[PDB]
């Protein structure tokens, strides 16, 4: 899974 | 006993992960990759990068691992908490890096190169990832030729430690995944996300 | 069948080990190590070196692995014998080596370097082993400077495939150790000794 | 074990 990683890379 | 030490260690890693990710977004060219490819590289290499930080901090010490500048483990404390094998494997790296006198600047370039050299299974754009790897490799070679010209093959000596780094990172992941399944050590969601990938 | 195919594959490996051992005995300086240290390096590196031989033999092919000149496996026959994951991992090495157009002379130098760089845990004379690793690394750099001067970081590109080589070799050892435990595939004594070593 | 390997290395 990657919910947190994906948000941290987006912001 | 083992529970509080591992909890302390895993809390330290969750804090490092936030910094790892922020740092990686600033690697030249990394953010030009797709988000999927960025996530695949990081999910493959996060532990190699964490272990390089441990090795770097551990260079001033002998037979001790500095997981944080305030959290240092010797052989007996590692044995008390089930980490003796991992402690010994990471020491093997510390030996090689101490002998080569690897510098702070070299650690940061090896972390970035290890990230782009991850060999992940689900890369969408192989050519983009390869081009990033080539640039980061070239950065290291350029640095070594400029800063250590009288040690002709210094880059190669650094590169030759990467198999052991990848091997040790994999067994670290397996060890703490086993801690995860046992359920006695609480873990934060980001660490869990990287660990279960 | 998976029985016969895996039996054939393991027999091929045992026959290549004979060659591997005699080849290692003539690596410059290798025989100056203690017998114990010689055996530690081999028991650590044997699968890495075997897989580099597969990679070299597989370069003329597309999506096939040449385990011997007369034994080639494609995706479907690998799946039939439980080797699909290992086949895809070795093919990822083939991909990089094909792209770099790695030469026969470079494979030999990389096999020797991989042996001396194996990171065994029972080395008696660490500095003798480090000296040998340094010479074999210098042999590869010397070759690359002389033969590929216009590709200045070629050595490094070769070295950067070694983590995947070690990772894939480790996976292969586990898989055939699993086959060993199941007990349906006969295996020769030398292969067994390397597979069970630690 | 290393009985066979030892022998082959002489
Ligand atoms: C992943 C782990 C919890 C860690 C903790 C802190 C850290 O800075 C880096 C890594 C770890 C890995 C390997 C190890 O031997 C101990 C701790
Ligand atoms: C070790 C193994 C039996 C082998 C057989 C033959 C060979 O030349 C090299 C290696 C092998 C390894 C990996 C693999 O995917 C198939 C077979």
């Amino acid at each position: 899974k990657h919910k947190i990683l994906h948000r941290l890379l987006q912001d | 006993g083992d529970i509080k030490a591992l909890t302390t260690l895993c809390d330290l890693a969750d804090r490092e992960l936030v910094v790892i990710i922020g740092w990686a977004k600033h690697i030249p060219g990394f953010s030009s990759l797709s988000l999927g490819d960025q996530m695949s590289l990081l999910q493959s290499a996060w532990m190699e990068i964490l272990i390089l930080g441990i090795v770097y901090r551990s260079l001033p010490y002998d037979d001790k691992l500095v997981y944080a500048e305030d959290y240092i483990m010797d052989e007996e404390h590692s044995r008390l908490a089930g980490l003796l094998e991992l402690y010994r494997a990471i020491l093997q790296l510390v030996r090689r890096y101490k002998k080569l006198k690897v510098e702070k600047e070299e650690f940061v370039t090896l972390k970035a190169l290890a990230l782009a050299n991850s060999d992940s299974m689900h890369i969408e754009d192989l050519e983009a990832v390869q081009k990033l790897q080539d640039l980061l490799h070239e950065a290291l070679q350029d640095y070594e030729l400029s800063q250590h010209h009288e040690e002709p093959w210094r880059t190669g000596k650094l590169l030759l430690t990467l198999p052991l780094l990848r091997q040790t990172a994999a067994k670290a992941v397996q060890h703490f995944y086993s801690v995860k399944l046992q359920g006695k050590v609480p873990m934060h969601k980001l660490f869990l996300e990287m660990l279960e990938a």
